[PDB]
């Protein structure tokens, strides 16, 4: 097929165990909304997501890589487990699905036909997969005082042949540990044989470590108290006990906890070490592939690896990250915000570290042998939402909100800091120019350095594009902006007020290859110091600003604001020359202004709402007012979303979208009067909700794009009359959750057509269509 | 250096003071005297303080001797932090159905603040922890424990306020997105769900011992209770402002006295505890009203609240108020006559009632006219010294603030039980006290669940009596006295075959050695 996705954008959740990697082949997988992502952090030409499983439909907390077996389970908070197999090299299909539990799946740890489900009223379920086929069966489960104990966090190890531990954390300060037998068609032998103690609060996260040397390894339990307890594992005959005999005065917390798995593995489990210091909870740990360094990701925006001291035999701070101002969702002050769940995998002489940042980007680290780290580049996306999806004047770059408080400006890498341009186009994000207090909605590009955004409140504002992202970007995407340096300097987030300041006196040049970035820009710059100064906020409306048009003059904006009587649901003009209003107004609707499009000549605005009726305004020349010119009654049954304006060289044509699950284009008539009667309809299967249309001509047939409310985009061919289904795209291509925005890139680099959409499923895509 | 010789002295005082308690001994010179004598050896302005050195012991000595430097009950020993938080900034739901927003709350979505949340003038400091965090439920509960965790308390029982505007006025969602993440940045679990959420908040350390939630008495029907009582709130606040309808009616208040007479009953009905909001010097009321009203509200039966809040009206700029004020249709009262008119009004306060507060805390550079000071309670309780009467108040003979203030000592403790008749329903209120000092050690609220205005399905199944409220503040099994006299009232006194306790979510556990059964949201045991 022609269409490819060539960008994906979508923002990690924030659960502990979000995320998983593919060892053998290093694939990190991650949970984000309703779906899964996955990503290769290692491609030569450094591309983020490619594909976003979805099949879920609540948030997906827990996903794990069965080790050693071509498998990965995924957790739902909509109660459903579901096994996914490798299918491409590159891609996985789901297979088996487990509904029960009939709550949330807290825990969820997998080995080898061997997965382990934590269910949040308190339960946790051994299941073993079936050896005849690929499927698991539900082995046993068991509860922990019933009422008291619920599960936080599980993993499970392979200590015999066919004997295997389990250690569980939870609401606790004591770790339970069970043991059972495997009888290849079930376990039995199964019951908690310990609850190791010294823990004083919950236990957040436990992991096993590999057991390199037979008989003997080491677990680590990381609790809510800042403190992490090492314990040591050791199977018969290399257990080790003290000679009783002789007194030799042992500590109890230094008990040792002997158990019989079946009635001969005597394991001799035994508290090894303290350690101590992380200053806040520990959100997420995990071993290494060899050597003895322990990975500690804590909720203080930092994240710091153990080892243990060559001298004393304890454990100090090999290293240390995360020291660069900032708190995850916040920046102004960090301490107790911070880092999810953590990766750690090493390519040839790399130590990647990779980590969500509570704000839906992930953070890379690369170093060398322990000391020498660097940050490489990550991914984005929105944790909420997106609304959306504004394209820059001319497909340069693509803007893009989202109902979390956030705008984000993406743009293709191209140009190397080298000159010379890259191999593949990847997209990377560049700018946050808003971070927000308010629920961001409608945003729209003005020019190719001023846009005007409008969140959830009575004002709307207007930024200019700072010296830094634009330098930057004539840098790598090469973008020419008449060289006009006369542009404000490179904001930051006010610590008064809400209002985007120049930043001018205060930061805490870049622009030039020789500064710190060779490459797009990183997350602390990012979301720190890489913000966009304000023109102005431009008063007038009562309630919360719902939809925002420029038309094409770059004169006029018209903009409309939630409600629900007639006294607010008009709709107000702003002259950007001067930043105020228009005198009057233009009332013929009842309710929200749903969509409203300026046409591409700019004397017709379109105007459609929740009354089921859309409208037509003339435009006055001489003095930039609008009057009422046409106006429908029942155009559509149910309500209408979006409406579109076709090419001028199809003519004065438009088209709307709505909930009859249909699509009605209107092009002008004259024969008994004037008015775009309805030239065409088509009805869909799912009630569709965005519309877009390519702004140039094609074989004398125009390029509608329609967005479904299940996430299913069609694209269609129209001539006059008859529109010709060009194509669907398959479940892989396609969003989990309601289109929301679907704009054509005026833009065309090296003859392909970029369709910028945004969905409900916290996801921003960029399509590309072949088309000479 | 200017400042490493600080820290390195701030280490050495750490590691000796540890040295120096490990066997039971103190120091000697108020160690801050000490430190100088070590770092400002060329007294470069290195200034600590106690909270500075309190972040330096390591955590296995400092969870041991922090609470060795404070002993009053409430601040560390009760330890019921009051953590307040705060909702997105919104648009009070009367303003709709009236025209326009209720006439004297400053701030809001559409003053002279873009920034401050309804009623709120975005100079609190509860105002700049939320917008530091962005009105964010989880940064503002780490953000506000965290600090409170770095000055050295030893808290353990956060309890929560949900100020600003009406919270009640929200999408569903939302709300249960925001009690959700309380519940979350409060235990640690990291869910989505407001059932999930509960039950684990329920075995959590630093309990969360309730939550309050401002609202408004339309906004309090059945439905809306039983949201609340699933989210864990414990008590109510509801603005009434005046019991005069037409003071309310001139306000724009947007809803009827006898509205707010209605969702009191129901509420504590509902097993709540509610406060209310009294503004003296409403328009239109002038002092012999304002005093009647005052005097009233206490001697009807139907209102008593249990708690109390007086906030005198003041005038700020950009509020329905100013395009008043400045016309001089309206004039404030004097300084010594308000004065005078909260030393009556306190002086009528019965012994259950607590005043929770007093005059609002803000700012006087931006109130154009009003109370003038900011310490209002201080001049009141002299003036009631100087006219000999004294208070009542629960707050002003609990044990805590008379340790540090008052310096006294309570040994006369007594068993004191008044019974009153308030909205409709039969309360006992129990309490140990000292009779001859007038000191309240510990108090628990009990209500007869009355025929005609319970609801719930677990209340109207069998007769039951409520134990609305249990508090102990200052050997020291009172708890246990009061709930053991509170079983006796409720099956000889009320004839209740099953007593429930409404109860926050933290501390669910705690009756659960006394022997009672989870059940719905309180905490039951039948008889
Ligand atoms: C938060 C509580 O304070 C009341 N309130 C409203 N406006 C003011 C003001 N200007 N000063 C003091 N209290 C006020 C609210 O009506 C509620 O009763
Ligand atoms: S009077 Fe009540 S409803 Fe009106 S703004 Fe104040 S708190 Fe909100």
């Amino acid at each position: 097929e022609c269409i490819t996705p060539e960008a994906i954008f979508i923002g990690a959740n924030k659960q502990t165990q979000v995320s998983d990697i593919h060892k053998v082949k290093k694939i990190v997988a991650f949970g984000a909304g309703k779906t899964i992502a996955l990503w290769d952090p290692i491609e030569p030409n450094n591309k983020g997501v490619y594909a976003t499983l979805k099949g879920h439909e609540a948030e997906v907390t827990c996903v794990r890589f069965v080790p050693d077996s071509d498998f990965m389970v995924s957790a739902s908070e909509d109660h459903h487990v579901k096994i996914w197999k490798f299918t491409d090299y590159s891609h996985l299909q789901c297979i088996q699905t487990i509904q029960h539990y009939s709550k949330t799946i807290v825990a969820l740890s997998a080995l080898p036909s061997l997965i382990s489900v934590g269910c949040a009223d308190g339960t946790i379920s051994i299941w073993r997969q079936n050896i005849q086929n690929d499927e698991f069966g539900l082995a046993h489960e068991f509860t922990i005082k019933k009422g008291f104990f619920y599960p936080l966090c599980l993993s499970l190890s392979k200590v015999e042949e066919k004997k295997y531990l389990l250690a569980i954390g939870g609401t606790n300060v004591n770790v339970f540990i069970a043991s059972f037998i495997l009888s290849d068609s079930g376990i039995e032998k199964c019951r908690v044989v310990a609850e190791l103690e010294g823990h004083e609060d919950w236990v957040k996260s436990l992991a096993f470590r590999h057991q390199e040397t037979p008989g003997d390894y080491l677990l680590c339990s990381g609790s809510q108290d800042r403190y992490i307890r090492l314990w040591r594992i050791r199977i018969n005959d290399l257990i080790d006990d003290s000679e009783e005999d002789s007194k030799k005065l042992t500590l109890l917390s230094n008990k040792q906890y002997k158990f019989q798995i079946d009635d001969e593995l005597r394991v001799g489990i035994n508290f090894e070490a303290l350690i101590m210091g992380h200053d806040d909870w520990i959100s997420s740990l995990q071993w290494h592939e060899s050597r003895l360094q322990l990975l500690a990701a804590t909720a203080d925006t930092s994240l710091m690896v153990w080892e243990p001291d060559e001298t004393s035999g304890i454990w100090v701070c090999s290293l240390r990250l995360g020291e660069m101002s900032s708190k995850g969702a916040s920046t102004a002050t960090g301490s107790s915000g911070g880092f999810w769940s953590c990766l750690w995998f090493t390519h040839e002489r790399m130590d990647f570290f990779l980590t969500n940042g509570k704000t839906g980007s992930w953070r890379m680290w690369a170093t060398k042998d322990n000391i020498i780290c660097d940050q490489r580049l990550g991914i984005s996306g929105a944790t909420k939402d997106v609304t959306d999806i504004a394209w820059s004047p001319s497909g340069e770059y693509l803007l893009a909100t989202s109902l979390d408080q956030t705008t984000r400006l993406f743009a293709p890498w191209i140009y190397d800091a080298s000159g010379r341009k890259r191999e593949i186009a990847t997209w990377h994000e560049f700018s946050r120019p808003q971070i927000h207090g308010y629920d961001m909605i409608c945003v729209e590009t003005v020019t190719d350095t001023r846009f005007v955004s409008g969140g959830d409140e009575k004002i709307l504002r207007s930024f200019d594009l700072p010296k830094g992202v634009a330098g930057m970007l004539q840098k790598f995407v090469g973008i020419q902006f008449e060289e006009k340096s006369e542009m404000p300097d490179s904001a930051t987030v006010p610590v008064l007020g809400l209002s985007n300041k120049a930043g001018e006196d205060d930061a805490n040049d870049i622009t030039d290859p020789l500064s710190l970035l060779e490459c797009p820009p990183m997350e602390d710059q990012l979301q720190r110091h890489l913000l966009w100064p304000e023109v102005e906020k431009l008063y007038g409306h009562g309630f919360e600003i719902t939809c925002l048009d420029i038309s094409p003059d770059q004169k006029l904006i018209a903009s409309a604001c939630r409600s629900n009587n007639v006294q607010n649901a008009v709709i107000r003009i702003f002259s950007t020359e001067n930043w105020l209003e228009i005198k009057p107004a233009l009332p013929f609707h009842s309710l929200t202004i749903t969509r409203l499009k300026f046409s591409k000549d700019g004397k017709f605005l379109l105007s459609v709402c929740r009354d089921r009726k859309w409208a037509l305004w003339e435009r006055n020349m001489e003095d930039n007012t609008f009057e009422l010119r046409f106006k429908n009654e029942k155009p559509h049954t149910r309500i209408i979303w979006d409406a579109d304006w076709a090419p001028l060289e199809f003519g004065n044509v438009f088209v709307t979208a709505s909930r009859d699950k249909t699509v009605k284009v209107w092009r002008h008539q004259k024969e008994p009067a004037d008015d775009y009667v309805l030239e065409a309809s088509i009805k869909h299967t799912k009630a569709v909700t965005a519309i877009s249309i390519h702004d140039s001509m094609i074989r004398e047939k125009i390029l509608i794009s329609v967005g479904l409310e299940n996430g299913e985009i069609y694209l269609y061919s129209y001539t006059l009359g008859k529109f010709e289904l060009i194509t669907q795209l398959n479940e892989d291509i396609t969003p989990a959750d309601k289109i929301t925005r679907l704009r054509w890139s005026h833009l065309k680099r090296n003859g392909k057509l970029f369709l910028g959409v945004g969905s409900s499923d916290l996801s921003t895509r960029i399509y590309s269509l072949a088309y000479e | 250096p200017e400042k490493e010789r600080f820290i390195q002295c701030c280490a050495d005082i750490t590691l000796e003071l540890t040295d120096s308690l490990t066997s039971g001994t103190t120091r000697e010179i108020n160690l801050n005297g000490l430190i100088t004598k070590y770092s400002k050896k060329y007294k470069l302005k290195q200034q600590p303080r106690l909270t500075d050195i309190i972040n330096s012991i390591p955590d296995q000595y400092k969870k041991y001797l922090l609470p060795k430097l404070k002993a009053k009950p409430v601040r560390t020993a009760s330890g019921i932090a009051v953590v307040a938080v705060m909702c997105k900034p919104h648009r009070c739901p009367h303003i709709a159905y009236t025209g326009n927003i209720c006439v004297y709350c400053p701030g809001g979505p559409d003053s002279d603040f873009e920034y401050s949340t309804q009623s709120y003038t975005g100079y609190e400091p509860t105002s700049m922890r939320a917008i530091r965090a962005r009105y964010d439920p989880y940064e503002q509960a780490r953000g506000r424990v965290e600090q409170l965790k770095q000055l050295g308390h030893s808290i353990d029982k956060v309890e929560y306020v949900l100020m600003g505007g009406t919270f009640m006025s929200l999408p569903k969602e939302y709300r249960e997105d925001f009690i959700v993440k309380l519940h979350n940045a409060l235990s640690g679990f990291n869910g989505n769900d407001i059932d999930e959420a509960i039950l684990y908040s329920q075995q959590s350390l630093t309990k969360c011992v309730g939550i309050t939630i401002e609202t408004r008495p339309d906004y309090c029907t059945q439905t809306h209770l039983d949201d609340m009582l699933k989210y864990g709130c414990t008590r109510l606040e509801i603005g009434v402002q005046s019991l005069y309808e037409d003071v309310a009616r001139d306000t724009n208040r947007g809803h009827t006295v006898r509205s707010v007479c209605e969702t009191f009953a129901v509420s504590k009905d509902a097993g709540y505890k509610v406060v209310s909001h009294m503004m003296p010097d409403l328009p239109n009321v002038g002092m012999e009203r304002d005093i009647e009203q005052f005097k009233e509200y206490f001697e009807n039966p139907d209102f008593r609240t249990d708690g109390l809040k007086i906030y005198p009206t003041l005038v700020i700029r950009g509020t329905g108020l100013y395009e008043l004020w400045k016309t001089g249709r309206y004039k404030s009262y004097s300084a010594n006559a308000l004065v005078d008119l909260v030393a009556r009004i306190l002086a009528l306060v019965p012994p259950w009632t607590r005043i929770y507060r007093v005059q609002r805390d803000i700012p006087m550079p931006l109130v154009t006219s009003g109370v003038d000071n900011g310490n209002l309670r201080e001049l009141a309780l002299a003036r009631m010294k100087d006219l000999g009467t004294t208070c009542r108040d629960v707050r002003t003979r609990e044990v805590g603030i008379q340790e540090v203030h008052h310096k006294v000592q309570p040994d006369q403790v007594e068993l004191i039980r008044r019974d009153y008749y308030a909205n409709g329903g039969w309360e006992t209120f129990l309490s140990y006290e000292d009779p001859k000092k007038d000191i309240l050690i510990g108090l628990l609220r009990l209500r007869k669940a009355s025929k005609k205005y319970t609801y719930r399905k677990e209340f109207t199944s069998q007769r039951t009596s409520i134990v609305r409220e249990l508090h102990v503040y200052g050997h020291q099994g009172f708890g246990t006295l009061l709930m053991e006299e509170a079983e006796r009232i409720a099956k000889e006194e009320h004839g209740s075959e099953k007593i429930s306790v409404i109860s926050g979510v933290g501390v669910r556990n705690y009756y659960g050695k006394l022997g009672y059964e989870l059940d719905g949201p309180y905490m039951s045991k039948r008889i």
